[PDB]
């Protein structure tokens, strides 16, 4: 039920955008650069990954994968939605751009709205694939 | 007539005895099945009494100095009178010197019995009211909460002093009218803190910092008031919200205690939800637990009861001994914990709320009933009450049960069979409204007297001494149970006796005792062949007594499952204040019918006056039912109608705890309220009742 | 130039008009026009020994004084997809590589052999060849978290004293008027904590009427109130912080708080700052009374008492390593009018990476010399660039081993110093041994290399790479002696022979070092004979041991004597050389001798004066640069064409007692004295404040504590120092 979001190219893995709080994340944010190198043009466009007491979620649009991460409690439709939320805005900012840049986070400016978005989700009061992470690490 | 004894005793000196002829022996002292009791109502309003703004002119012994009143033997000629009490011959005060028999004082008029006296002495504090606001409830139900509250300080007097404690996960001590920014203490929800603990953390009429007069901060609260939001930490799914009621309450406590000891003040608290967090917890913050039921305590399944409740009995007593009051307005859908908190209400003159939520009119017209002026636009509420009751030498004072606190003070009106909070001669009352009626238990160890002295602070700031002096016959000895059973309040006895079987069931079979005491009532009152049921009558002194133990024994009150643990101290809270005409409705609530075939007419409350083409109005205290036969469930039908709404309206206002109103009908779900007050039954009760009454004593 | 031997009994005139350029390294002419700008990176013997013993017969210390973030006129940018490193001590591609097969470099560093990728193509005419600084675009993973955002968070005592200092009024209008030129972009975070007794946080809603004040009072179990609007977006808040700093000054006016909480406050600010980390601004005004981290009180010395400087406590050295792991940097400002322990409160800027600020005595009324100079020291500190979460590692060829670093930093792994952050004039030092003897090669090299996120959210490296000729001779090693150098890196191991001593073997160490120098010079060679680089030795360090840091003699306080050595551990060499030896020049009478090149301005150039009494006059005026202010000195008898041509003045008594600077008035005197000030302070961006008010009765004459020459009650002179040293050179 908390936070770990990061937006990167499929082809070679390059970081575009990400957001993190954390007052660890130096485990996940490996496994999650380690998701970004493994995934290609045939990997599936959705999927959701089990690490025991946490549990990645992404999607694919665009050549541009959009990572989540989060509590196994947190509701995995909600974790959808939330990719969702961020993918058409993103698309729709930078998704002619992406292509083109080399810079990793070439888009940090992208994290504003990424933590406006990630509170209306984060907050009962305001309203497909699984396998392990291990094994396609 | 003894019926028109009673009621002009209760309309002139507020009080109902369960009997008014007391045992002049001590052979029938001892053998008494309902105990002597009084129902007294210490502020009980009444046609207008002349204030009186001298001195109460007491008596000149040290142990005794009782009021003077009409009992006692005045002496027009050499200036001097008798104590009634101690026998103690007095002088005169100078103020008394011009007295004549064709011009004598107030007090001793039979009339001025019951009479107040008014204390101008010393400059008179301004009331103290502080707001103790949860924050972590909808939006909805916040918004509501605070135009309650704002139009509540609109009613305030201008001398007096206000603060305000919002709190959700921490807590915020507001130093209000700060100039432009606004500023507040924040304080953890999770370790409680003592009053010097707090004093250091924190720092002509007087006002401190957090505790401003109305008149000069009334725009900077209002405008702080309007803009409370909700607490901004977020609540995560599946979770509750951390909620810090009980160091909040602390922390108000803590407050007054090291700014206004010993002076009147209102910490009126709002909840919208349970503590979750801190001492005073009341449930986990996860949602997959429920709140503990009656079935969960019972089960030894609630670890956060006696621990909650054991925290808040000493913030109780941490407010009643400094004198100051904690009302508890409570609205949400699950529970909120009134059965760790009702101490604080209960042992003050609080009042205690419960609803739905605050953004209904059974909240918002409630809360405004708490500011209700009288004549002269003065609150109807008094502040730190002090009850001393001075009896003949031939009476002890077992005890008292109801809002109030012992001062612990001994003398030899003290009994040693001690009842509820006894074992003193005086008591305590934080808060007091026109209303509040205690149960005073005494025991014989003519014309027996009886003085009630009761100081307290009145909304004006004026200290007032409200002295009620009773005189009841002594038995005679050659007819003693005789006259006995002719003085029976039968209405008052119940109420005594549920006063005493409620607060053993909350202080822990009872149901046991009130059938021994029955059983003995119906032996030594009542006319009856032996083993011979049938023969069994009683004197229509007597004849309401089994129905109003049937009802008693099977309400609410007692048979505590089928109801939630809050709504139970809820129940049992207003009880243990209230009156006697009120108490009774609880236990037996009102029936009356309303058909084409004549005029409304008061029937019984069984299943034979559930008629198809009647329409009822049931009165419980605390709901109005109106029910629609089957055949009503459908001008002259809109006069049937609208007869109970109208009936239902007049009484939906005066009553201070507004009731919840229920229109139902025959099929409809909501008529399982009546059907459950209405009605093993009451005639196989009444047949194993003369089974036993006949049979062995 | 000069291989001459200079008597320094004879000369006495040594010191030049000109400023001191430093040495030329003997390099080839290809090699030298290559190196590195000597303003960014130089070191004190530009000819390394070859071997230990021979450093060691020199008796001059072998070091690096680097200044590594320094505001440049041009950088190149490379921004390749690959970083060419050294496969084995990931060294750099640097200009003094040895490009031999022209597909395969050899390292200058660890003389490994490495191939050049294809994209590198002709490969030493790329740019990371040509150019001895450049800034690279660091990869994916160069970086521990994304890019973080530049916060800053600014912590106000307000305690009674505080305010009666007045300081929190200029200090909030400085940050309105450079609101818009912090350095960042939309991603940028402010926030605001005051504190006395208790710590006060400051929400910040545009939903609420006006910002809210989070009072914490448990000083011994501190926390965060609010989870959202303390560090708010500067961006989008913008109006709302801006009526704030409008707001502050105008709270704490009738305060009775005599205590300061400085402890628990600062733990407050590092739970605040501690998930994204930045930069923290404090600002104390007295000793720290309350809470942990509580300071005792201490007697000020005298002209009379010995030399008998360290922490009282290791709190703010422990919360200081704490704010390092978290990215977070502490800067302080101490505007105190009494002791405040500023050995003890310094640590939190030392470990740190952060920088202190002193203004003693401030007050709004009473001292507005110290007014301006904040107003302009934080007119610089607001706006000059700045780098997030960095690290710098020091890099040397095989043979040299780095053994001690100076500055404000945290050192994690011999030579990788944390740098919370970075700012450009901050200096470092570094002391070398000679580990292994350079038999092999006949050029070492040196590179400093700087990871940081920009305020743009980029992560990027800087990269120094200076280059070294070695030499096997006595008189080689001194010929390529550094003075200036020499005198940064002793200062620097004084300042630790202070605190880990005391005050009396740091003295002693820096008279040893002019005096074990010489005598080797002569044992290998009737006056005092030096070589031409050392010929300023004695005279610069007779001036270390005069400057605030090492004097004893005078009346100076603690807390001056602790930041006069916060400025030696974390200045650059010019600045360090300027507060110790100013350049002092005489301005009544500029003429056309100057740098009349600049377009429509003429500049007089004055020769650069000794400084001793017996250069001045009292028919002249006498201007001093001591590097952060400039003070004009007015003679009694002073000219009348000095007086109202340039002071606006008729005679030499209604010369205002304090005056902040000089009027700009019509006639060619000003225009020559104020294009020389000018001139002086555009060769820095520290804005320096110029005070004429040295005149000859101001009881504010501190211009002659800097003539280091004269003697004095309890020192000597530059004659009776020298005459010192020979005594012992040939004892
Ligand atoms: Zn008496
Ligand atoms: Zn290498």
């Amino acid at each position: 039920m908390v936070l770990l979001t990061m937006i990167a190219r499929v082809a070679d893995g390059l970081p575009l955008a990400a957001s993190m709080q954390e007052d660890d994340l130096q485990q996940y944010q490996s496994q999650a650069k380690q998701l970004f190198r493994k995934l290609n043009e045939q990997s599936p466009t959705r999927c959701t990954l089990e690490a025991g007491a946490m549990t990645f979620h992404y999607i694919i649009e665009q050549g541009v994968c959009y990572l989540v991460l989060c509590e196994a409690a947190f509701p995995k439709k909600l974790a959808f939605a939330y990719l969702e939320d961020l993918h058409s805005e993103f698309d729709e900012q930078h998704g002619k751009k992406v292509p083109t840049v080399s810079r990793p986070y070439s888009f940090i400016e992208f994290d504003t709205f990424i933590q406006k978005t990630k509170k209306l989700y984060i907050d009962s009061r305001a309203r497909i694939m699984v396998a392990n992470i291990e094994e396609v690490l | 007539t003894y019926l028109e004894f009673i009621q002009q005793n209760e309309e002139r000196d507020g009080v109902r005895f369960s009997w008014n002829v007391w045992p002049s022996s001590r052979l029938e002292a001892t053998r008494m099945v309902v105990p002597v009791a009084a129902l007294f109502t210490p502020l009980k309003e009444r046609p207008d009494l002349p204030p009186i703004q001298y001195e109460p002119v007491l008596c000149s012994r040290t142990t005794c100095r009782a009021v003077l009143n009409p009992l006692c033997q005045v002496d027009y000629r050499a200036k001097l009178w008798a104590c009634n009490f101690c026998y103690q011959r007095n002088q005169f005060p100078p103020s008394y010197a011009g007295i004549s028999e064709l011009n004598q004082p107030a007090e001793l008029l039979p009339q001025f019995s019951s009479i107040e006296y008014v204390v101008l002495r010393g400059p008179q504090m301004p009331l103290i009211f502080l707001y103790v606001v949860d924050t972590c409830m909808e939006d909805e139900d916040l918004q509501a909460l605070k135009e309650s509250m704002q139009m509540s300080l609109s009613l305030l007097p201008p001398t007096a002093l206000v603060g305000l404690i919002t709190f959700g996960r921490m807590v915020q001590v507001h130093e209000l009218g700060c100039e432009g920014i606004s500023k507040s203490y924040v304080f953890r929800g999770t370790k409680d803190l003592s009053a010097k603990q707090l004093q250091e953390m924190l720092g002509p009429p007087p006002s401190n910092r957090f505790l401003q007069p109305v008149q000069k901060i009334d725009m900077n609260l209002t405008d702080l008031l309007g803009e409370l939001q909700r607490d901004p930490w977020p609540v995560p799914q599946g979770k509750r919200p951390l909620r810090s009621s009980g160091v909040a309450l602390s922390i108000a406590v803590g407050l007054l205690e090291c700014t206004f000891p010993n002076t009147g003040a209102r910490i009126m608290m709002f909840i919208g939800g349970p503590a979750t967090q801190g001492p005073g917890m009341v449930v986990g913050d996860e949602l997959k637990t429920p709140i503990r039921s009656w079935h969960d305590i019972d089960k030894d399944n609630a670890k956060y009861v006696k621990k909650g409740t054991k925290h808040f009995e000493a913030l109780a007593n941490r407010a009643a001994t400094t004198g100051h009051v904690i009302d508890i307005y409570a609205c949400a859908l699950d529970q909120t914990g009134l059965l760790e908190m009702k101490c604080c209400p209960n042992l003050t003159g609080g009042y205690m709320v419960m609803g739905d939520s605050f953004n209904t009119s059974l909240f918002k017209q409630t809360f405004q009933r708490v500011f209700t002026k009288d004549m002269h636009g003065q609150f109807k509420m008094g502040f730190g009450g002090t009850l001393e009751i001075k009896t003949s030498r031939e009476i002890k004072i077992s005890g008292a049960i109801g809002p109030c606190v012992s001062l612990n003070s001994k003398g030899p009106c003290v009994s040693e069979n001690e009842i509820g909070t006894g074992g003193t001669c005086q008591w305590k009352i934080c808060g007091l409204s026109p209303t509040t009626t205690l149960a005073i238990y005494f025991e014989v160890v003519g014309r027996g007297a009886i003085q009630f002295v009761t100081q307290y602070q009145h909304s004006s700031g004026q200290r007032r001494i409200r002295v009620t002096t009773i005189a009841r016959n002594w038995a005679d000895a050659q007819t003693q149970i005789q006259n006995i059973a002719a003085s029976f309040d039968q209405e008052a006895a119940a109420i005594l006796m549920a006063r005493l079987a409620i607060y053993r069931a909350e202080t822990e079979d009872v149901l046991r005792w009130l059938d021994r005491q029955l059983i003995r009532l119906c032996q030594k009152f009542g006319e009856y062949h032996k083993d011979d049921p049938s023969s069994f009558r009683f004197s229509e002194t007597f004849s309401l007594y089994p129905q109003f133990m049937f009802h008693l024994r099977r309400s609410s009150f007692l048979q505590v499952f089928n109801n939630s643990p809050d709504e139970s101290s809820y129940y049992r809270h207003h009880f243990m204040r209230q009156d006697l005409t009120q108490s009774l409705i609880m236990i037996q609530p009102i029936l009356y019918a309303y058909s084409f075939s004549g005029p409304p007419e008061p029937v019984l409350l069984d299943s034979s006056s559930i008629l198809a083409d009647r329409i009822l109005l049931m009165d419980t205290f605390f709901q109005i039912l109106i029910y629609h036969g089957e055949t009503i469930a459908q001008e002259n039908f809109r006069h049937l109608l609208q007869a109970p709404v109208d009936d239902a309206q007049e009484i939906l206002h005066s009553r201070f705890p507004m009731p919840r109103y229920i229109d139902t009908e025959h099929g409809g779900s909501q008529a399982r309220f009546l059907l459950s007050k209405v009605n093993v039954s009451l005639q196989v009760f009444m047949d194993h009742l003369k089974k036993l009454a006949v049979s062995s004593a | 130039e000069g291989l001459r031997v200079v008597n320094l009994l004879q000369e006495r005139n040594m010191l030049p008009s000109t400023p001191l350029k430093p040495p030329v390294p003997n390099l080839h002419e290809d090699i030298q026009k290559l190196n590195c700008n000597p303003e960014l990176f130089r070191c004190t013997l530009t000819s390394i020994p070859q071997t230990q013993a021979l450093l060691n017969k020199a008796k001059l210390p072998l070091g690096l004084l680097l200044h590594p973030f320094k505001d440049l006129v041009q950088l190149p940018v490379v921004t390749s997809s690959t970083i060419v490193r050294c496969r084995s001590c990931r060294t750099y591609i640097n200009p003094f590589v040895s490009f031999l097969d022209q597909r395969r470099w050899k390292c200058n560093l660890c003389y490994r052999v490495n191939d050049v990728p294809e994209e590198f193509l002709e490969p030493h005419r790329r740019p990371e060849v040509q150019n001895a600084t450049i800034e690279f675009m660091a990869p994916s993973e160069y970086m521990l978290r994304p890019p973080q955002p530049p916060v800053y968070l600014f912590v106000f005592d307000v305690s009674h004293n505080a305010v009666e200092t007045g300081y929190l009024n200029s200090v909030c209008q400085s940050l309105l008027d450079n609101l818009d030129l912090l350095p960042g972009n939309t991603r940028t975070k402010i926030g605001f904590i005051t504190f006395d007794s208790t710590i006060h946080f400051y929400g910040l809603q545009e939903s609420l009427s006006q910002p809210q004040m989070l009072i914490v009072s448990d000083i011994e179990d501190v926390f965060i109130p609010m989870p959202e609007n303390l560090l708010v977006n500067l961006n989008e808040s913008k109006e709302l912080v801006q009526d704030l700093l409008k707001t502050l000054p105008q709270m704490f006016t009738k305060t009775l708080e005599t205590q300061s909480a400085l402890g628990p406050a600062l733990q407050a600010a590092f739970k605040l700052m501690s998930p994204t980390g930045g930069r923290m601004s404090v600002f104390q005004t007295q000793l720290p009374t309350l809470g942990v981290g509580a300071l005792k009180p201490r007697e000020e010395p005298n002209h009379r008492s010995s030399a008998k400087m360290t922490p009282s406590t290791d709190f703010y050295k422990k919360l200081a390593l704490d704010c390092s792991g978290q990215q977070v940097a502490v800067d302080l400002f101490l505007l105190s009018g009494q002791y405040s322990d500023l050995a003890s409160l310094g640590c939190i800027s030392r470990y740190s990476a952060g920088s202190v600020y002193y203004y003693p005595s401030y007050h709004h009324q009473h001292n507005p010399v110290q007014v301006q100079k904040l107003q302009k020291e934080l007119q610089r500190y607001l706006t000059r660039k700045i780098g997030f979460e960095a690290v710098m590692r020091i890099r040397c060829t095989k043979g040299l081993s780095i053994h001690t670093f100076h500055g404000n930093f945290f050192v994690r792994s011999t030579d990788l110093l944390s740098l919370p952050n970075v700012n450009p004039d901050a200096g470092y030092a570094v002391q070398m041994s000679v580990e292994e003897s350079l038999t092999d090669t006949q050029l070492v090299s040196f590179q400093s290399a700087l990871l940081y996120t920009s305020s743009k959210g980029e992560r990027r490296i800087r990269v120094h790479t200076l280059c070294l000729p070695v030499v096997s001779t006595l008189n080689d090693v001194f010929l390529g002696a550094d003075v200036q150098a020499i005198s940064g890196l002793l200062a620097n191991m004084a300042v630790d022979r202070s605190m880990t001593a005391s005050l009396s073997d740091a003295r002693d160490a820096l008279v040893n070092a002019v005096i074990d120098s010489l005598s080797a010079y002569r044992s290998s060679v009737p006056g005092l004979m030096v070589p031409f680089s050392l010929r300023l030795f004695p005279l610069f360090v007779l001036a270390l041991l005069k400057q605030k840091s090492f004097q004893t003699g005078t009346n100076a306080r603690l807390d001056e004597r602790i930041f006069a050595m916060c400025q030696v551990k974390n200045q650059p060499l010019v600045y360090l050389m300027l507060t110790t030896h100013p350049s002092l020049y005489r301005v009544d009478n500029l003429s056309d001798e100057g740098a009349l090149n600049i377009s429509d301005r003429t500049i007089p150039q004055p020769p650069i004066l000794q400084l001793s009494v017996e250069k001045l006059s009292r028919d002249g005026a006498f201007l001093m640069d001591a590097g952060s202010v400039l003070m004009l000195w007015v003679g009694k008898n002073c000219t009348q064409n000095f007086l109202s041509q340039v002071l606006g003045v008729q005679n030499y008594a209604s010369i205002p007692q304090p005056m902040t600077d000089l009027p700009e008035l019509d006639t060619p005197e000003s225009a020559r004295i104020i294009a020389f000030i000018s001139w002086l302070r555009e060769q820095r961006p520290f804005f320096p404040i110029l005070y004429v008010i040295a005149d000859e009765s101001p009881m504010k004459a501190n211009f002659l504590q800097n003539m280091i020459e004269d003697r004095t009650e309890s020192a000597l002179s530059y004659y009776e120092f020298l005459l010192h040293i020979q005594q012992q050179v040939n004892k």
